[PDB]
C-alpha cells in the first residue's frame, strides 16, 4: 500500500510524513492530533474538509532522549496557516514549556491561507509570541525544506538555527511579483530567496544540505550536542579518547615568518577529540570559524580566528556570527573555547557607512555578559581593541593562555615609532622598529602585568584545557539584577 | 577504537586491516587495499527513499580565475599560455601583512596575459584566464 | 584671573570644567578627585606629571536630583587614557551601580596614551566591563565634544544614547591614513566620521547639537525625563494642562482619498501635553518617529510611522530604530504608545541582499517581550505581517483602538482578488476588487473577531489614553525564568 503518495515522489519530493519517520527513532512516533477541521465556512471553502488539517504533530524520541516536532503538509491547501493550524503548534510549544524539552520543526508552507480573512494574523501572532518567550529556555532547530514566503519567514528568524536544503527550498518576504512591479527588474524566486544567497550573502541560514536525508542524518548529530533544558546540565557521553594522547605537531604549526599564512584548523582538530566537530555557517564570512565540539566527551563551543582569508581580521559580519553564537552558548551554559589571532579591524569606508561601531560593540558586549567558563589561547597576535574584544583577562576571563612567539602590543611597530618621534631624524626607520619589536611586541610585557596566566609550550594545550575544564565545572556567577540588558541592536 | 583510523578484522584464519577515514552520517570513507572508497550504509526506508532524491550536477566551468580580494601580487608561479595541472600554485597576493596564493583547482590548459610583478590594482581582476 | 584657558577659546572651543559648569546647578558641584599622576616612568616620561591626570570627575546636581558625570581634558596629554585615568572612572561607575543614579560622560579622547603599554587596553577593557553590567541598571549617557577615534569609540557604543556637536567632532575605529595605506583613498576626517555621517548614513549618533551652550540646555531637558534607576519609578512632574481639553481637530487630518499622504505630527500632537516632544534621531529613517513625551504630566514612549516618507514602509533602519526604542523604554518601566499606518514591507533585492529577515524581527522581539503597558492606535491601515509586527493585540497587548476609517485586511485586494480567482473571466477587476475592499477592508471584520476593543471617533483619543494610562499604572508581568534572551542579532 502506497496510495496518494505517488504523486508526491513523482516530483523528486518526500513527503512530511516520511521526513518524519527519518527523523526520530524507528518506532518511537506517536502523533498526536489528527482528526481537525479548518470549519471556515467562506468562499466555497464549506468543502473539501481535510482529517489532518495540514500538520502532523507528535512527540517523537530521538537517541532515546524525548523531543517535539511539527511538519507543515504541501499537498493539503498549500501548507498554509489558519485560526486551526496554529493551535496545534501553539499547544506543543507550551507542552515543550512546562517540560524541559526542545522543539524542531519542518517548515513548508507556502504562505497564508487568504479565505480565513484575519485568523491566519492571529495564529501567526500567537506563534510569534510564543517563540520570542521561549527563546533561552528551550533550543528550537528549524529546517527549511520547501517555499516558505509571505511574514510567516519571522517564526524561523527568531529560532536559534535555521537550516536549508540546497535544490528545492527558498524564503523571503515578498515576491518577484512584487518586485517586478515597484521596480521593473525580473529576478526569479531562485535568484531572490535561494539558499546560496541566503548561506552566503545575508547570513541568515546556518547551514545547507544537498538532500533531505542527509539533512536528517546530520540534524540527529547536531541534536546529540545540545542540552534538554535551560536547567539541564551539559550532556556528557562516554568516549575512548584521553587527554594524555600526545600533540606534538603543534610546535610546528605556526611559522617562523611574521608574513605567511597559515590554517587556524591544524590547532583546533588536535585540541578537540577525533571527529568530533560541526562547523556553523561554514561559507559566510570564513575569517572567523565557529561550531560545536567535545573536549573529553562534553561538548563546548569553539570561535577561532582564521589568518587564512583577510588575515583573520575582524569585521561586519564575523562580528555578528560571533555574537550570536556566543549569547546562544552562554544561553543553554556551554563552555567556550577561544584561539586568538588579530591584527586589528578591516578599515574601510564603506565599513563606517555600514556601521561598524554598532556591530564590533556586539562580540564584546556578549563575551563580556557571558558567565560560563571561559579559556582563551593566544597564538601569535593580538593588538588593539582587537585584543579586548576576543575574551580578555580583564573581562573575567577563567584562564588566559599564550605560546612562546605571542605578540601582544598596543599596534603595529611602524605606527608606534611615528607616534612617538614626531620630527627624529631621518632613517628612524631602522634602527628604531626594529628595537620597538624586540622589546615591546613580545608575551613578556604582558605576562609581567599578569594579564597571560603562563606562557606554555604549544604541546601542552589539550593537557591544560582538559584539566582547567575538569576543574571549572561548578563555577556560579551572577550578574546585577535587571530586567533584561540593552545590548547595542 | 572510535574515531580512528586501523580497523583489524579476522573471520576464521583470515586476517585484514582496513582504515576509516571519515563519514557525513550516510557515506562512509574507508579505505581497502590502499585504495579510498565511499560505502553507503542506509536502513530499509532510506534505501527506498534515496531512488526519489535529485541528483544535481556542478558547474563544469573552464574559464578565467578572478582574485577573491584586493591586495598585491608580489610572486608569480606559472607562465603565460603554457600547462597548468590542479593543486598548482599560480600567484601571491599580499594584502595587510600577509602573502596568501591561489592556486589552481583544477584544469589542463591557459590562454592569458599576466599580471605584471607588483600590480596593485586586484579588486577581483582577472589574473590568470583559462582556455 | 582667567589664566591657561586664553590658549583654549582662542580656538573657538570651551574646557571640560566650563561644560561640567554649564551642565549641572550653579553651585552643586563637588570634584571628587583632583592630585593624581600618571607614575609611568618610561619613555622619557618621568617629567611632565599633571594634577588633574586628565580627567574630570564628580557628583553635581540637576534640577535637584542627584547625577554622576566625568569629562576629558584635551590640553593635558590629548585626553589620552591609562591605568590611572580608567581608576577614576571604574570608581564613579561602581557607585553610581550601587546608588540607583545614572552616569553621563563627555568624552573628547584623542585616542590612548602610548607611553603606557598594554595598561591602557586594561583600562578600557574594566571601563567596557562595567558598562556591559551596568547597562540596563542605570541609564547612561554619552554625548561627544571632540575627537573620538581608536578603540576608545565601543564604550559611546554601549551607552544607551550617544549625541554629537556639529562643527567640531568626529568619531570612527581607524584613521584616514591607514585607510589611504590600504585601500589608496583620499578622505577627510569629517569626510570620513563627521557628525552628519553618523546621524544619516551609519544610525550611531542619537542626535546632533549646534553649539555646546545649547547641548548642555537641551541635555537637562532630555534629564528630566529619565527615572533614577532600575528599580524607581517613573517621574511624574506638575502640569497645568488637562484631559479635558478639546481636541477636534483630529477629526478632519485623515484625507478622504487613499492615495494622499498626511503628517502623523498632526496626530501626534494633540494628545501629549503641549510643547513636550523630544524627537530621537530626527535626520535618520524618517519614515519612523520615535521619542520621548509627557501625557498628564507623567513620561511616555512615542513610536509611530509616517505616510510622509515612503508611504511608511517599515524598513531596515527602522526596525532597527524602533526596536532599540523599545527595548530601552521597557528596561526601565516606561509606558509605550504607538500609532499604526503600514502597508507592509519595503520590496527590494538590495533588501533581501542585506538581510530584512534578520533586521524585521527585531521589532517583533522587542514589541512581545515587552512588559510594560501598551496602547495601540490604527488610524488608516495596516496589512500582512506589519499588522502583527507594530504591537497588535495578540502580542499581550492592553489596549487597542481604531479610527471609523481604518483598514485591517492579508494584503491589498488586487493581490487577493488575484488569489481568490484563478482564471475567472476578465474584466473581473471591476466588479470584484470593489467588492472585496468594501466588504473586508474595513475595521468591522477585525471587530468581530475581537482583534480591536472598540471603534472610537477621533476626538476621544487624548481621554481614552488618560484613562488607560491612569488605570494600568500598577501592572505586574513577568516572563519565564532564563538567563536572558536570544534576540536575533
Ligand atoms: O601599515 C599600514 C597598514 C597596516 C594594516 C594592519 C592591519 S590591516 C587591518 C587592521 N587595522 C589596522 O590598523 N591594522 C590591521
Ligand atoms: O500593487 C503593486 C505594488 C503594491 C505595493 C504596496 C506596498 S509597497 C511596499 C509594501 N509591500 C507590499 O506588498 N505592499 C506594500
Amino acid at each position: 500500500p502506497t496510495a496518494a503518495e505517488d504523486l508526491r515522489h513523482k516530483k523528486k519530493r518526500l513527503t512530511a510524513m516520511e521526513r518524519v519517520q527519518l527523523f526520530c527513532d524507528p518506532g518511537t512516533f506517536r502523533e498526536r492530533d489528527a482528526l481537525v477541521e479548518h470549519e471556515c465556512h467562506n468562499f466555497g471553502m464549506e468543502k473539501r474538509k481535510v482529517p489532518g488539517d495540514g500538520f502532523i504533530t507528535g512527540t517523537g524520541k530521538v537517541f532515546g532522549r524525548p523531543v517535539f516536532l511539527f511538519s507543515h503538509d504541501f499537498t493539503v491547501f498549500g501548507g498554509s496557516l489558519s485560526r486551526t493550524n496554529a493551535a496545534k503548534v501553539v499547544r506543543i510549544m507550551e507542552e515543550a514549556a512546562k517540560i524541559g524539552v526542545p522543539v524542531i520543526g519542518f517548515n513548508d508552507s507556502g504562505g497564508a491561507r487568504i479565505h480565513e480573512g484575519v485568523d491566519s494574523l492571529a495564529g501567526y501572532a500567537d506563534i510569534f509570541l510564543r517563540n520570542t518567550l521561549f527563546s533561552g529556555v528551550i533550543p528550537q532547530i528549524s529546517v527549511i525544506m520547501g517555499p516558505c514566503a509571505g511574514g510567516a519567514v519571522y517564526s524561523p528568524a527568531i529560532t536559534d538555527f535555521t537550516f536549508m536544503v540546497e535544490t528545492s527550498s527558498y524564503m523571503f518576504v515578498t515576491g518577484p511579483e512584487v518586485v517586478s512591479a515597484v521596480g521593473g527588474k525580473l529576478v526569479t524566486k531562485d535568484e531572490l530567496g535561494g539558499p546560496h544567497v541566503h548561506a552566503t550573502k545575508s547570513g541568515v541560514s546556518a547551514g545547507t544540505f544537498p538532500n533531505d536525508i542527509v539533512a536528517m542524518a546530520q540534524l540527529r548529530r547536531l541534536y546529540s550536542y545540545l542540552p534538554l533544558s535551560n536547567r539541564d546540565p551539559v550532556p556528557v557521553l562516554p568516549t575512548a579518547d584521553e587527554r594524555y594522547r600526545d600533540v606534538s605537531s603543534l610546535n610546528t604549526v605556526v611559522p617562523t615568518e611574521v608574513k605567511e599564512a597559515y590554517d587556524m584548523r591544524d590547532v583546533i582538530y588536535p585540541v578537540i577529540d577525533h571527529d568530533s566537530f560541526f562547523e556553523i555557517q561554514p561559507q559566510f564570512a570564513k575569517n572567523i570559524i565557529c561550531g560545536f565540539a567535545r573536549v573529553e566527551g562534553r561538548s563546548v563551543c569553539i570561535i577561532a580566528n582564521q589568518p587564512k582569508v583577510q588575515a583573520g581580521v575582524l569585521d561586519i559580519d564575523s562580528s555578528v556570527k560571533g555574537a550570536r553564537m556566543v549569547r546562544f552558548a552562554d544561553a543553554f551554559n556551554i563552555p567556550i573555547i577561544t584561539f586568538v589571532d588579530v591584527p586589528g579591524f578591516l578599515p574601510g569606508v564603506q565599513q563606517e557607512y555600514g556601521g561598524i561601531i554598532r556591530h564590533g560593540a556586539k562580540l564584546l558586549y556578549a563575551y563580556a555578559e557571558a558567565t560560563v567558563p571561559k579559556v582563551t589561547i593566544i597564538t601569535r597576535k593580538a593588538y588593539g581593541g582587537a585584543y579586548d574584544v576576543m575574551s580578555s583577562k580583564h573581562l573575567r576571563g577563567d584562564s588566559n593562555y599564550a605560546w612562546p612567539h605571542a605578540e601582544i602590543a598596543v599596534m603595529g611597530a611602524a605606527g608606534a615609532c611615528k607616534l612617538l618621534y614626531s620630527k627624529e631624524t631621518a632613517e628612524q626607520q631602522a634602527q628604531r622598529i626594529a628595537d620597538y619589536e624586540k622589546t615591546f611586541c613580545t608575551p613578556l610585557s604582558a605576562a609581567r602585568k599578569g594579564f597571560v596566566d603562563a606562557v606554555i609550550d604549544p604541546s601542552e594545550t589539550r593537557m591544560r584545557v582538559c584539566e582547567d575544564l575538569e576543574r571549572l565545572a561548578r563555577k556560579q556567577l551572577q550578574n546585577p539584577w535587571k530586567k533584561h540588558g540593552n545590548i547595542p541592536l | 577504537k572510535a574515531s580512528y583510523p586501523i580497523i583489524r578484522v579476522k573471520d576464521g584464519e583470515a586476517e585484514t586491516v582496513l582504515q576509516f577515514w571519515g563519514t557525513n552520517e550516510v557515506t562512509y570513507g574507508m579505505q581497502m587495499r590502499g585504495t579510498t572508497f565511499d560505502v553507503n550504509v542506509m536502513s530499509d526506508l532510506q534505501s527506498t527513499l534515496a531512488h526519489f532524491v535529485p541528483i544535481t550536477e556542478a558547474t563544469t566551468n573552464t574559464k578565467q580565475i578572478l582574485s577573491p580580494m584586493p591586495g598585491v601580487i608580489v610572486a608569480i608561479k606559472v607562465q603565460p599560455g603554457q600547462m597548468v595541472v590542479a593543486g598548482e600554485e599560480l600567484l601571491t597576493l599580499e594584502a595587510m601583512k600577509m602573502r596568501n596564493k591561489i592556486h589552481a583547482q583544477a584544469d589542463g590548459k591557459v590562454k592569458e596575459v599576466k599580471v605584471k610583478l607588483g600590480a596593485t590594482v586586484e579588486d577581483n581582476e582577472v589574473l590568470v584566464e583559462l582556455e
